[PDB]
């Protein structure tokens, strides 16, 4: 019964920045990143099936 | 002062390259001169000079 067995969390959307450390007047370098996470909720709200 | 040279700066480069080089800058010189002296002396005998 998802929406209670597992949660998904996001912090900020993707961002793009130009890097002056390697950006000559005839070149460019771009940097990007993003953050997120997730954590299991109730352990009792799901089951798994397997062979045996 | 005197400008001895102007030096070479910049050149035509392949477009694919992403940087440029340092040239050989010019040269400036400091110069100075001198002034000279002209001198002399002559003498007379008073009676001879007065009677000539």
């Amino acid at each position: 019964a998802w929406k209670t067995a597992y949660y998904a969390v996001e912090k900020r959307p993707m961002f793009f920045e130009q890097y002056e450390g390697g950006s000559s007047a005839w070149c460019v370098k771009y940097q990007f990143g993003a953050e997120d996470g997730g954590f299991v909720g109730c352990c009792e709200h799901g089951r798994v099936l397997r062979i045996g | 002062m005197k400008i001895a040279d102007y030096g070479q700066l910049g050149e035509y480069t392949c477009d694919a390259k992403c940087d440029a080089e340092f040239g050989e800058p010019g040269n400036i010189r400091h110069l100075e001169g001198k002034t000279y002296d002209y001198r002399g002396v002559f003498c007379f005998n008073r009676k001879n000079l007065q009677e000539a």
